[PDB]
């Protein structure tokens, strides 16, 4: 049976961050857990705002203001950062 | 009649128990308020019902916190609150 | 010899249990005094016994093997504080108790 | 500023709390609690209100905040 | 390129997290926009904790990263001790103390 | 760490760094019983972790 | 009318489409409303009957906050399903430990 | 003005079928439609998480009935419960 | 059938270590059964939540995702099984 | 003294103190309260347990630190319901 796994995707992001670097089949059942975690919170929270500024679609900005607010402070600014880096690339291509 | 210590600081308890009125004064909180918003967004005004809000949570975290620390100095053995309970407070708040 | 009572307790059991020097064990009543298992095999003759008292809380917790039950033997001034009862364990031992008619202080 | 959060009412918010006797670095030191939890949720109130294309910080916004943080608060917004 | 992760560049699935956005009902209609940036924000958390968990495993000499390191990295990082403060970490373990 | 390194390195002391734990109470009586049992049974290297345990895993792959 | 139909006083129709516009689903129940609004009726009943009683005690005859927060601090239960949560104005259930006593 | 819903009709509607007498001040009542916006608001949450994980796309009655079951403390759940099988059974009578 | 004592099951070591992991130096002997109370109603929450997800399945088998379902309704999600 | 080392070994170890089987038994109780007939995952098992070690093991660090408090090195009972009512 097919089953939705971010590990795959993990697993290249891994390597990327550290090359020798393996991982135990338990690690990679809590990054698949973690992705998820994280964005069912993100995705919750941009729903949340779309409700209360009336908004009918979710968009970047929702899930900018969405990760500022979970995130702590640090990792809040280097992930707004990257992330409009990244739709930025997104949108230039 | 002079009143011995404590009595009075007992009688306090039961009042402001009783009452449902806010401690802290309103315009000095506002300044206060103010003075923290400065920092996120510069310029910043305030709906007066959001500064309410903002002080009566202020208030109901203050008052579960000073009940945490006089059950630390009861648990301390010691009737006079000191800053070793806010610290063991809010340690095991977490 | 002795026969074991025929007083029901709990669940048609024939003791109850509650906690001593950190150690759990059974409370016999029989004919003439109240047998306490394990360690340390303790005897409270009823004649010896001066009195006996309950000390309870005011909790929703309390249905759950809470209330206390003091005795107190003067031959030997030796006083026993018997912890964990629940609202039925408390109820039939004191059923027992005013049956033998000993003095409940209060 | 914070210091405007004087010795009388912080003792009364102390007797609120039920305290009898009161040490006096009690009063500096929940003066700096204070600081820290109005820090904590204002930040989300403002940033809620930056998404919101509003100048002002609206109650319906702060309750937002409080919820999010889940020292939820009732009547003061809808 | 062909495929949306790829005219991002991004390592985990654009097209198939504007899928999970689109059925999970968060809005009536999901924006393009949206799904690009929320897997630009999971690579950033996947890669920051993966450093942090590969560093514990170098120190710990293993190649191999264990929910030890991923316990150890979260409790001892303050600022994704606060953003997991809730979490446990199975088999975590409890930092020396 | 490095201040207290360089400054044993200037006292001429050698040091251990390690991560296992035994007594300080059993060490110190039984070298009270005998100064060489230790050194006769490995000295200081002892602390030092030759075999443990084995950890691994299958594989992770899809 | 389908709220007479199941004879209850919040809105079924209008619970039927704030759950179609909350997005909670592609689809919403027909017994969906009805059964969320029996609910919510029920707990908004539970709450005013305390807090009514509470009101009678303080000698009023309209509800406070002051009453609310009696009512749901010193029922054991509500105290639970709101614990989170602080009321305005509420105010504290007058409690004072025993050592502070004379 | 715009047209603002509240469910303060319907609370006090309620409140009379309780405590005729009583009243409800304009404050308190916004405390109680907070409180209802927020029960149903953690009941719905609940309910299309139950279907969202059981590969349910539409909310029936069963899936608010394990919100209720769950959210609440047993012993309204318990009466919760009760009310709204008597409600459906009600409206499928009704037509 | 029927079962009991499972609780008592949780040994004195078994607290003691657990103290000891925690941080804990001398223990006093009161602490084992309320330590095994408070396990007891931390798992009828747990269980609860659990149990009435799998009524919803319309399953009899409690899945470790309904576990961590409940686990995340009592605000301690884990992470490592099923997801 | 070994009572001061043996904070510090379990402390490294990943492994769960509380036996396997007597958990397992302990939880089909529990379970048999809410519904019979109830076949458990072995998985649901092991998260059950997890999830109880690190909440006990929280329970004790917010204990050491109420005795600490009180200048006691020693827990007594009155930290646990401390440290309980004080989280909640």
């Amino acid at each position: 049976t097919r089953k939705e796994s971010y590990a795959i995707y993990v697993y290249k992001v891994l390597k990327q961050v550290h090359p020798d670097t393996g991982i135990s089949s338990k690690a990679m059942s809590i990054m698949n857990s973690f992705v998820n975690d994280v964005f069912e919170r993100i995705a919750g929270e941009a729903s949340r705002l779309a409700h209360y500024n009336k908004r009918s679609t979710i968009t970047s900005r929702e899930i900018q203001t969405a990760v500022r607010l979970l995130l702590p402070g640090e990792l809040a600014k280097h992930a707004v950062s990257e992330g409009t880096k990244a739709v930025t690339k997104y949108t230039s291509a | 009649h002079r009143y011995r210590p404590g009595t009075v600081a007992l009688r306090e308890i039961r009042r402001y128990q009783k009452s449902t009125e806010l401690l802290i004064r309103k315009l000095p909180f506002q300044r206060l308020v103010r003075e923290i918003a400065q920092d996120f967004k510069t310029d910043l005004r305030f709906q007066s019902s959001a500064v309410m809000a903002l002080q009566e949570a202020s208030e109901a975290y203050l008052v579960a916190l000073f009940e945490d620390t006089n059950l630390c100095a009861i648990h301390a053995k010691r009737v006079t609150i000191m800053p070793k309970d806010i610290q063991l407070a809010r340690r095991i708040r977490g | 010899v002795i026969v074991p009572g025929e007083y029901k307790s709990k669940y048609d059991q024939c003791a109850v249990s509650c906690s001593f020097k950190a150690n759990e064990g059974y409370l016999y009543p029989l004919d003439n005094a109240f047998f306490f298992l394990t360690k340390p095999t303790l005897y409270i003759p009823f004649s010896d016994v001066s009195m006996v008292n309950i000390s309870r809380a005011g909790q929703t917790s309390t249905s759950s093997r809470t209330f206390d039950l003091e005795v107190v033997l003067r031959s030997n001034r030796g006083s026993t504080t018997f912890a964990n009862i629940s609202k039925e364990e408390q109820q039939l031992l004191e059923q027992f108790l005013k049956s033998k008619n000993l003095r409940v202080k209060n | 500023n914070i210091q405007g959060i004087t010795k009388p009412a912080i003792r009364r918010l102390a007797r609120r709390g039920g305290v009898k006797r009161i040490s006096g670095l009690i009063y500096e030191e929940t003066r700096g609690v204070l600081k820290v939890f109005l820090e904590n949720v204002i930040r989300d109130a403002v940033t809620y209100t930056e998404h919101a294309k509003r100048k002002t910080v609206t109650a319906m916004d702060v309750v937002y905040a409080l919820k999010r943080q889940g020292r939820t608060l009732y009547g003061f917004g809808g | 390129a062909k495929t949306r992760s790829s005219r991002a560049g991004l390592q985990f699935p654009v097209g198939r997290v504007h899928r999970l956005l689109r059925k999970g009902n968060y809005a009536e209609r999901v924006g393009a926009g949206a799904p690009v940036y929320l897997a630009a924000v999971l690579e950033y958390l996947t890669a920051e904790i993966l450093e942090l968990a590969g560093n514990a495993a170098r120190d710990n000499k293993k190649t191999r990263i264990i929910p030890r390191h991923l316990q150890l990295a979260v409790r001892n990082d303050e600022e994704l001790n606060k953003l997991l403060g809730r979490v446990t970490i199975a088999q975590g373990g409890v930092l020396p103390n | 760490l490095d201040f207290l390194k360089q400054w044993l390195t200037d006292m001429d002391i050698p040091y251990t760094v390690s991560t296992i734990n035994l007594n300080w109470a059993t060490i110190m009586k039984s070298l009270q019983d005998d100064p060489y049992q230790f050194f006769l049974d490995g000295g200081w290297n002892f602390l030092a972790t030759g075999s443990d345990d084995e950890a691994s895993d299958e594989s992770e792959e899809e």
